RNA sequence: AUGGCAGUCACGGGUAACGGAGAAUUAGGGUUCGAUUCCGGAGAAGGAGCCUGAGAAACGGCUACUACAACUACGGUUCGGCAGCAGGGAAGAAAAUUGGCCAAUCCUAAUUCAGGGAGCCAGUGACAAGAAAUAGCAAGCUGGGAAACUUACGUUUCUACGGCAUUGAAAUGAGAACAGUGUAAAUCUCUUAGCGAGGAACAAUUGGAGGGCAAGUCAUGGUGCCAGCAGCCGCGGUAAUUCCAGCUCCAAUAGCGUAUAUUAAAGUUGUUGCAGUUAAAAAGCUCGUAGUUGAACUUCUGUUCAGGUUCAUUUCGAUUCGUCGUGUGAAACUGGACAUACGUUUGCGUAAACAUUUUACUGUGAAAAAAUUAGAGUGUUCCAGGCAGGUUUUAGCCCGAAUACAUUAGCAUGGAAUAAUGGAAUAGGACUAAGUCCAUUUUAUUGGUUCUUGGAUUUGGUAAUGAUUAAUAGGGACAGUUGGGGGCAUUAGUAUUUAAUAGUCAGAGGUGAAAUUCUUGGAUUUAUUAAGGACUAACUAAUGCGAAAGCAUUUGCCAAAGAUGUUUUCAUUAAUCAAGAACGAAAGUUAGGGGAUCAAAGACGAUCAGAUACCGUCGUAGUCUUAACUAUAAACUAUACCGACUCGGGAUCGGCUGGAAUAAAUGUCCAGUCGGCACCGUAUGAGAAAUCAAAGUCUUUGGGUUCUGGGGGAAG
RNA sequence: GGAAAAAUAAGUAAACCCUACCAUUUGGAACAACAAGAAGUCGUAACAAGGUAUCUGUAGGUGAACCUGCAGAUGGAUCAUUA
């Protein structure tokens, strides 16, 4: 039973990566998935990607070069006031120099950077570095 | 998988399950029904009693000695307690029906070393110590 | 995947719907035309699949909502014949009576005492939807004796 | 009247439980305590009951009882109630003086002046905390280092530093005192005269030298598994690195051992974060309610303006020990603006009203107890800490007593994501016009008409009238199949046992040998039949079906099932699962049947030292069957279920799709593919390994959900 | 008119009995273990094909381990023979 997409495609991604895959074909999608892959871009790791509409969930080709060590969702989507944001920061990144924890904001999908700089918090939803 | 919920309303079922699980942590177990209080000590960290014999006990396997000793009967408890006399010669510092400071051997109700299943040991024979007596500060 | 059979229930039957929405270019009926004949064999007291089958072999119709945009359903409620109790649960009753009369006779039959456990557990779980849905009476109720008179 | 509470744990137990403020530990998350300074609450030996008051169930008030305390001339009495202070007794392992004052702090009162075991002062005080002596500097003799020189040793220096049962005087507190400070007085401190240091004194201990664990490479003495050591491993039995001692050395050090509870160690309670094939651990198996968990779609986007905030630097500058200004572009914003585009309408960027379905969540803010804690300022000689201080401008002046934190729930307000929930599918739903009712503030008042307004209702008109896909989710329909799935009937087949009818004869059985057995009443043996219970051989396989237990002869009937095939239908209907249910080998139980084979018990033979065993001859219950119970197995892949994703290769069972050959088909072969059971390679994936294509995608630790384990025994 | 004793009715209700229980301790006739150790006794069940392969469920027997019946598991002493 599927729970999670944004869990699927991450997984099946990171997989895809570490076995040197060129590219990934990612099924279904959300809105989710995509704004966390437009950020994983914009961010630098992967690259330039694909959207498939089949006329109903969607598929996605993802072409990776290689730089994600990791790509992850936490479940279940924890509250994450701004106080809480140091934990998470150690406890899940590689190290303070980079490493980006995404999260659900009422501003929008964030790094949590972007949060310190928007000023907000609260729902995550993974990492990438 | 990993057999444990991953859930945000999952608090209740989490946290009962852990107060359940807990029990089988012995030393949760033993604190957490009196275990402490029925001990001839009765929780306590040393007791007085009474000396009804002197006893030699013969050491646990591979060691041959004899391991001289006491049975006492606690003053709170009233309860028979076989209690060690340590260092040498101490024995002789014992007479029968004496006042006697006893405490735990250091493995807290459970025996040491090559002596079988006697937990306590002889720390003050009337007012005074083993230690005392021993070295010969004082005299009884 | 197939509901109630754990270990191995799992694999895929078919149907996949084309890409294209618009109904085929080789196709001539009106949508009114075919809104008649499905209500015609609706009448003759079929049902919303089988009305679909027919129209699709016979009719050289694929698909009738991307011709009309109204699905089976939809259209014999409008036009008025209705199906009263849903397709659905109709058939997982007729069936589960099918295994009381069976059983009522071979009393020493496990299996079919089994698997009569298993369409009942069925049925009770969609009355729940259907209830829910509003699309089933609300102190309706699946009893031997209540079902059996219940139209099946 | 028949309600109220309960798996979202009621009700009831337990607490060596008064609740907080807080305390000990703490990477983070936690764990464990809070009798005890402050605030609540409760009680005055136990219960109850009162008086009087503004306030009391008071208890340093009364009445009674239960249990006690003090006097008694015995008849009576008590201003009899330590969980106030001090002090006794008792209990215990465990805790101080029957002291001095109202000077300070405050309280009470007819009150400036009186009272106060509140409080303060002193005593006891290794609870606990802070600072800190137990010796310092040289000489001379040296160890050593180092250079240089000297070719081999001598000399000269000592940014090394050491060492002296030797010499030298200086330095100073512990001690002890005149005085002065301080006090209600007394003590102590602080300041200080006269005094107070050379060696067993003005002398530190408590635990240790095998490992963990710092320290013996004592040819040390004693003891010889004794006495004893040892948290654990172990040491000791005549050469002890472990006992008893001596020397030396080590570790903490005015402290240091030991016992017990508790904290880290503990990823050995695991949310972060553990394990469950074989180390303890997946429930025999399905259904399923609570619970937990849930597929995708909706103002995407582009263009322009401004404000900062960042960035970069072949733009520069100014000055300076680095900021500032400025470029220019580049970002993520934030906010305007137009684009079918986060709203009307009104009064002066801000209010309201209207409209926007509710919330969780998140950002602010209000409300917030001090002491604590974090922390600014400040030299209590440092420091613990305190809340003070700093200055000759002195009938003064300067400056402080911050700030953060204050979790949950209430409150206020900003919010776009995410998550839940909503809205128009029997629609007068929405807007608008025109009617009908029911109310209706104002028009100083009651009455009719009206007006407004605010509800309901009828009908025309306007609008794009209103139903997202259709999950390689799930349910259902249907079509050709497939199966040792199930239930009824049927039906075969030899076989064992027995009988009949024929034959023939002396031995059959059984064993390692044998003996019990059977045999002339003719066994074993042979032929043909028949009876009666079981059982389905061979084909039979790393093949099939069933939820598991389990299921194998023919045919007929009855209901059921997967997979495949679908351009069929429904449209989230699903996953897992405490309750609660259906099954569930064998053995066993109850009531009837049946009884051929085997066959627990039993009877015997043999074997053996003994066999109450393995072997043999018998044989009951059982084995089979109806109705019922029973619920268990190494019920085993010792491997939970749903879902993704990660290698390669043939083959196999069931569908389907093409293609090819023939003797033209329910058969072959070939190539696809979906689903099963597996196998063979291989992993730069996993593991303690055996091994594992899952037992992989795990410290780079979180897809959903039940269950189980926490050293061994005791003990299922 | 005020008012003490004494009485009165109903209530608050301490204490003491009887019935039936719960909690925390505790006395106790009679039963009566378990773990550890080794130079006691009888035999040798298990480890090797422990000399009858073990082991699970069950049932019966029985100085003692154990033995036997039925169904099951290799954790087996077999990953394996149609002609
Ligand atoms: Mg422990
Ligand atoms: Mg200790
Ligand atoms: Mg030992
Ligand atoms: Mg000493
Ligand atoms: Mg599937
Ligand atoms: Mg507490
Ligand atoms: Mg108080
Ligand atoms: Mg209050
Ligand atoms: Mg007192
Ligand atoms: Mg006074
Ligand atoms: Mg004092
Ligand atoms: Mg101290
Ligand atoms: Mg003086
Ligand atoms: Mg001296
Ligand atoms: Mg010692
Ligand atoms: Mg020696
Ligand atoms: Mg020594
Ligand atoms: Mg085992
Ligand atoms: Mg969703
Ligand atoms: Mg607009
Ligand atoms: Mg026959
Ligand atoms: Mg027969
Ligand atoms: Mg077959
Ligand atoms: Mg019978
Ligand atoms: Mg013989
Ligand atoms: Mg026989
Ligand atoms: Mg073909
Ligand atoms: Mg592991
Ligand atoms: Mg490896
Ligand atoms: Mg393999
Ligand atoms: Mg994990
Ligand atoms: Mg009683
Ligand atoms: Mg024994
Ligand atoms: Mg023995
Ligand atoms: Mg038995």
């Amino acid at each position: 039973v599927k729970v999670n997409i944004l869990a699927e495609c991450l997984k099946d991604l990171v997989n895809a990566e570490k076995m040197g895959k060129k590219q990934v074909l990612l099924r279904p999608v959300s809105k989710v998935v995509l704004k966390f892959l437009r950020i994983m871009q914009k961010n630098g790791y992967i690259g330039e990607f694909e959207v498939i509409d089949d006329h109903r969930s969607k598929k996605v080709v993802v072409e990776l070069i290689g730089r994600i060590n990791k790509c992850g969702v936490i479940s279940p989507r924890y509250d994450v006031p701004l106080a809480d944001f140091e934990k998470w920061t150690n406890n899940i990144l590689p190290s303070r120099q980079f490493g980006n924890v995404v999260l659900t904001t009422t501003y929008g999908i964030l790094t949590h950077e972007e949060c310190r700089k928007r000023h907000t918090g609260g729902k995550i939803l993974g990492f990438f570095y | 998988g990993v057999g444990k919920p991953r859930g945000i309303r999952a608090g209740r079922k989490l946290a009962r399950h852990r107060k359940d699980q807990r029990w089988a942590d012995n030393d949760f177990n033993k604190r957490l029904l009196g275990s402490r209080w029925r001990n001839p000590f009765m929780g306590a960290s040393h007791a007085k009693g009474l000396v009804t014999e002197k006893i030699g006990i013969e050491s646990k396997q591979p060691n041959s000695a004899v391991r001289k000793c006491v049975r006492v009967l606690l003053r709170k408890n009233s309860k028979k307690i076989a209690a060690f006399v340590p260092m040498d010669g101490c024995l002789n510092f014992l007479a029968e029906n004496d006042e006697v400071l006893v405490a735990g051997l250091g493995r807290q109700g459970h025996a040491v070393g090559d002596i079988p299943g006697v937990r306590f040991k002889v720390v003050c024979v009337k007012g005074i110590s083993l230690l005392a007596l021993f070295k010969g500060k004082k005299e009884k | 995947g197939r509901m109630q059979m754990k270990g191995k229930g799992k694999g895929i039957s078919g149907s996949a719907l084309p890409f294209k929405r618009r109904s085929p270019k080789w196709l001539h009926m009106t949508p009114s035309t075919v809104v008649d004949l499905s209500v015609k064999l609706a009448k003759k007291g079929l049902t919303p699949s089988q009305i679909g089958v027919i129209l699709r072999d016979q009719h050289g119709i694929p698909q009738v909502r991307f011709l009309t945009g109204q699905k089976i359903l939809r259209i014999l409620k409008k036009n008025g014949c209705a199906p009263q109790l849903p397709e659905d649960l109709y058939f997982l009753i007729k069936k589960a009576l099918s295994i009381r009369k069976h059983l009522e006779k071979n009393r020493k039959d496990k299996d079919s005492k089994y698997r009569l456990i298993l369409v009942e557990s069925r049925i009770h779980r969609l009355s729940r939807y259907y209830k829910l849905n509003q699309k089933l009476p609300p102190k309706w109720k699946y009893n031997a004796q209540t079902a059996s008179a219940l139209v099946q």
